[PDB]
């Protein structure tokens, strides 16, 4: 999407492809879709920037307009760079067709990402790579091409995808293995991971408690708990009159 | 939730009716009322305390005649209470049009939650905000719960009522399938005493019972409520040191 | 508390109803009315107080007659009072004709409080926002307070209005339940007074009263309103001065 | 939020109507039943073990007689069960009236499936959030489920309630269209154990049954049923070791 | 935004009614339906797969004798089919009770759009979410779609259903008004085992049709399908090498 | 901006209906449909082109016979015009049943204005979406509209749909008080080239007519049709050049 | 000087002035000089009400470049040059000519417009071997031009995908059917609703 | 009241003395009420 | 009141109406207002004196 | 704060009059004039008017 | 920045955050603190480096 023709713009003469101008996530957010975009920064060598989406829009807007600029004026300076956009509902939302209040404000900061997007010559090289909650609460009018030519589902990850993740961690503690990394996914059922991450932190909390360095399964079952488990999701309720 | 909780219709993503909890919580809003059933006979006993002294108590009493075998009581709105019960009185009286022969406790109990289902069902309408304990004898004892919506659970120990929480946990220890009717009439002023929070003067709570021998409907009076009400207020202060 | 009190069908989460809440507060807002019982009739009073001169001195009606026996007084909602008491007394009238009989205050106000109840189902229609205090002698005097929810209460002595409160507290100490008939009427003068803070004249208050010896509700002129005021306004003074 | 469940007339813009997905989730919360066809007759299985022991050890019911030859079982609210099972019976016995000849286990589901359609089309009422078992043998032995949208599924076995998706994947290895009688009402009193995760005791379950041959429905008595239920606790007690 | 969609009497800043529109999709939802005329009768094709192996795989029909030459397929909700259908068979007798003729294709398929249309102008309810195929020979052969909206559109192949785009551009190549009974049928299989991309099986298909040589409604037995789904499934082969 | 489109009972602050004007952008969503008034005759023609080429020529074909002289056209929903068409028909067929007299072109207009008005005015229905073009000769020749509301104007020339706004443009230059049949008919085939930008053929249009000199109805017949195409099709290349 | 003028209007209220002030003034220093003021949308005020306090800070910003532009202020051989997407959400003063002499209308391409964009584009990639720009037109009527680039910036990362790296004929076809897909979607049926 | 014993004192130089008498009282209460943050003056027809 | 669109633009604004005209002496200032519309200008502007 | 709160109210008949005797005086002869008609003419409007 | 206010405190916040996440990969000097609102302000102390 974005990392082959950022290093290699020799595909702009083989191919004739004219330079990708965004590239969208969706799917559930915080699973790691920051980690996404530093991992593409990495690989092209670029200039990682992060801009949180409270930073867009106040109550009258003159500030939320003020770094949308700023953060395209240092992309411009520091290219190549990569523009991570979490998270597009406060700077690209779906418009009322009657007017309200609340909106005009919305619009406003809008009508900027919309253009310096397409604003971009091979002079100074800005991709940016975004991110939202869905697809279905943002307006078509960015989800055209050259404003974002394609999108990435980057949905939860897969029982055997919390294993691997799992295994990045394990690695740093000390006396690991009696770790069975199938049966601590299992029961981090529809957890991110982000969550995976957490646990790993929790278990050496768990068996510093009970003065050791060793960390095997107790200390992981333990953290599971603390952070992913304390739900049951759809249960309730048995009558009275519902029975 | 704020929302689909406004009207009667809508379900929740839980698939709850909150309206229909919420009128049940309007059972809870009323004062305690208990039944027993035993094999000799079932027993109701309503609260009929009064909350100033410039208050008459002789009608703010639960316990209501539905049939000669058939009482009833209440826990709700006074107003639903009296409309819906009213419309039971008439309904036992009509079986016995049709048929020349008195209703039985079950028939009465299906027909009343039926009349409460159609009010739960349209929207243009609330339901009746009020749970009933019918009690009586068609030949063999009966105690019935009928829900807000017009839900049917037969008991064995029961309330409604604020104090039925703390009733239902006073029968899991104390109610036998065994017990006398007098045996049965004193254990069930005890879960009346403790749930009221304090020991009971007789002016302050009415019995109505059928018994299974007699087949009737009586209702107790002062003089004869005192025996049993002695023997209560024993024990009330007992579970009040505990 | 939002939308729970923008419609008449829906409940709170306690089992509370904020719509029928603020039709109390609708009963609250109007005069005071004060109904009284004794052992020797029933004793109704309302306050016809005028907000002004130019307003007829004998203001049509604060105490309404229902049948030959039976009255009623308001508080709360005036225009809807009219409406309500019509039918109060094509209800007494009804009884007269399917029985023969005048209908029992009890059974009237369980009547009229249904009447009320039905407008609470509905929820295109909003209920009565009125009290009306329903006083007679069927056997022995009667005395019922029907409220805008649709519940009745029975009383020895009762209020109702914007002085509502100030003579439960009163009457409580004060009131016995051995006051004789001229007893009776001067106590609940000395209410009145109470509540407006300010002496009575008989331009200021409307009284008719029930007779057991009589079985007839008669209703008392300015003259004789006189001996009572007189009698009356001695305590009044006393307890405007603490 | 959504809105595309205020009311049963907005569709969700994906084209399908939320709140009937959402009547169909309060049937889940509600306990189990299982309908298990053989070749021999069908079988009808369903929870009794709801609450404590203040509720009634035999409290009625789920196990309802439609005609002395075809029975139903619900899931939901045994409100909305109770009205449409008074609706059932009269629609069986309707047939009966104008052909006399007994209504066929397709065409009383035919009939459930629009009266539930009625209700879900307007927004003046709402429609059940209960769902219903029909099982007969009109002679061919049949097994159905009508939904609270009012829609007609055939199935050669099926489950609803709490334990729905237990038995469905249970049924998937175990059952065959040549089980014998006694086969498939004891691989459904497993698949019941398995539903509330305990062993059964035949106090908390009431099943009845319609054989072929006599094509009268009969109910499985306490002790009757003990036999079939002692050898299910042999498999689900093993089931429950894992 | 976007809409003014929560309400059925309002049409949108485009011009539509967005009510209406997020029932066509609900038709989507439903199984799709293959129709295909020729001049030597109309084929009617339509999917009875639904379940695993939970339901039996004959459920009803889903080709639904109408009259006695006029049949039809649904797509959508299995529960918006019971009602219009029930409709829709009362009408098609109705025709004959009051002129003892004949009800052709074009009126009977433009009354049963007439029902829904009705359901789509009055605010009180929603059309139901389904489209009928309408299919059969009074005296020419003629296919039609009904739609929820009310919309009659005469087709001469077409699918509807979760299959309909899929079906258009396949039928774009292929239909031709100078085919064969016979290749016709085979090529509404194909059609539609392109709609579940999968291999065909004769036992979770019916397929029936109207002649012009017999003017009736006739079905076709699984025992005859099976030369017709196989030769269809060397062509699903073709494809699914493309 | 607005939210008075939410409603059908309301007017705007600048006195409009909105509802009424999105019906009326309904109409624009729908294929056009032409009217031409010549003095020698009046001709309707209206758009017979619908979806892809595997509907019908003969799918929707709109000018419909309402009387033996009155043909009336269509735009808009599908659906709600056939319903009117309906009781176009109805309403003609009544005052020929209770005059004996043939409905007036002007008359029955009004009698449609005054039928969509009532569902205009109510609010729990809508307004129609559909604009129609009655015409025919009583004893002069006759073209109106009757709008989505039920406004009536009297043309000479008109067009309804999303071709209307050229179509109107053209006739501002075109259109001439001397005009005969033969130039009408020719007129009004390029007129409809010009909605489409592309040729015409002759089937994917109807024609209907009312003649004064046979004050009779008489559809145009595709053969008769066929040298009209030739004669208009000249300067329709004309007019598509760019 | 390109200037995106929605950016400005600041709420720090006048300092939005003041940036509008500095490069209209530079605009004669440096005259003769070309401004282009893109979406007059936000930079352009409405006197009609929809924030309190954002129509008058838009408006200070609003009436001092017209102020600048012919206000009292000479033109400085300006030249403006300007873009907007809406005509309604404008005030009297700039609507009017003798501030945009030459109001011009800029549709949506024509037949022969979709066919000259496409020439413009199919340079910059492989070109086809199979070139119609007649038959990509007929379904890509009733877009914008910025769908025609967005067709042809499809196809060379299409290519990549099938691994050709070469444009041709079919992969713009495949490109027109994806891209149409987002943000100008044509054929729709509209013969099932209405008629 | 700060208020109004000012206007009473004015109202008493007014009739040109000193007392402080019940009049001018009454005049000056009367013009400070009349400006203030607001005193009772509606009271419904459908209540008292 | 508490904006800043629209509140600090109001004490300049108050500022101005007593300043054209107001405590200061006359001069030879003849104040040349020149506007669009009167219809959303502040009345003490709108007003002769 | 203040405790003399004075409203200036729009000028009343013979509030009009004193005015316009200032104005004409300045202004030298104009005995022509009716005052009281200027005043009905010029009916509830400002000083500055 | 609106010149002398901005600039200062952009100052300490950078001069803040720097030295804490440099003396504390791991504890060495542990950091603690305390806010009453963070709502208020723009991501510095709740950027998660
Ligand atoms: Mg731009």
């Amino acid at each position: 999407a974005v990392e082959l023709p950022l290093l290699k713009p020799e595909l702009f003469a083989e191919v004739g492809i004219e330079p990708p101008k965004g590239v969208l996530l969706y799917g559930p957010p915080g699973t790691g879709k920051t980690l996404l975009a530093k991992a593409v920064a990495n690989q092209t060598r670029a200039t990682f920037i992060r801009v949180v989406g409270s930073e867009f829009v106040q109550k009258y807007i003159g500030e939320g307009a003020r770094l949308v600029r700023e953060v395209f004026q240092l992309a411009k300076e520091k290219a190549p760079s990569i523009i991570f956009i979490d998270e597009l509902d406060a700077i690209a939302a779906r418009r009322t067709n009657s007017d309200t209040s609340g909106d005009r404000e919305v619009q406003r900061t809008m009508m900027q990402l919309l253009a310096e997007l397409d604003g971009f010559d091979p002079r100074g090289d800005v991709k940016v790579i975004g991110a939202t909650n869905r697809i279905d609460i943002l307006d078509p009018a960015i989800l055209r091409p050259g404003r974002f030519d394609r999108i990435i589902e980057v949905p939860l990850p897969t029982f055997e995808g919390r294993i691997q993740i799992f295994k990045i961690h394990t690695r740093k503690m000390k006396l690991a293995e009696d770790v069975d990394f199938k049966e601590l996914a299992r029961i981090t059922e529809g957890a991110s991971g982000a969550d995976i991450k957490a646990i790993c932190t929790e278990a050496g909390m768990f068996a510093i408690r009970e003065e050791r360095a060793k960390v095997t399964m107790l200390d992981f079952t333990k953290a599971i708990e603390k952070v992913l488990k304390k739900t049951t999701p759809i249960p309730d309720l048995k009558g009275v009159m519902f029975v | 939730q704020m929302g689909y909780d406004r009207a009667i219709t809508v379900f929740s993503p839980d698939g709850r009716l909150f309206q229909v909890e919420y009128a049940r919580e309007a059972v809870k809003r009323g004062a305690t009322a208990i039944g027993i059933k035993c094999k000799e006979g079932v027993i109701l006993i309503a609260d009929k305390r009064v909350g100033s002294k410039l208050l008459e108590a002789d009608t703010i009493e639960k316990i209501y005649k539905i049939d000669e075998h058939i009482c009833a009581a209440t826990s709700g709105l006074v107003a639903d209470a009296r409309v819906l019960i009213d419309r039971a009185r008439i309904e036992a009286q009509i079986n016995r049009l049709t048929y020349d022969e008195p209703i039985t406790v079950k028939e009465l109990a299906k027909k009343i939650c039926d009349f409460k289902q159609q009010y739960t069902q349209y929207g243009g309408v609330r339901p009746f905000g009020v749970s009933l304990l019918i009690a009586g004898v068609d030949e063999v004892p009966k105690l019935y719960e009928t829900d807000p919506s017009g839900a049917l659970l037969e008991y064995k120990a029961t309330a409604i009522g604020m104090g039925r929480n703390a009733v239902t946990e006073f029968f899991e220890k104390e109610y036998r399938d065994d017990l006398s009717f007098d045996d049965a009439m004193v254990l069930g002023l005890v879960a009346m005493g403790l749930s009221i929070e304090s020991e009971l003067v007789p002016e302050n709570i009415e019995v109505g019972y059928v018994k299974v021998d007699d087949r009737t409907f009586k209702e107790v009076s002062p003089e004869e409520l005192k025996p049993y009400v002695e023997r209560a207020n024993e024990r009330i202060r007992e579970l009040l040191k505990k």
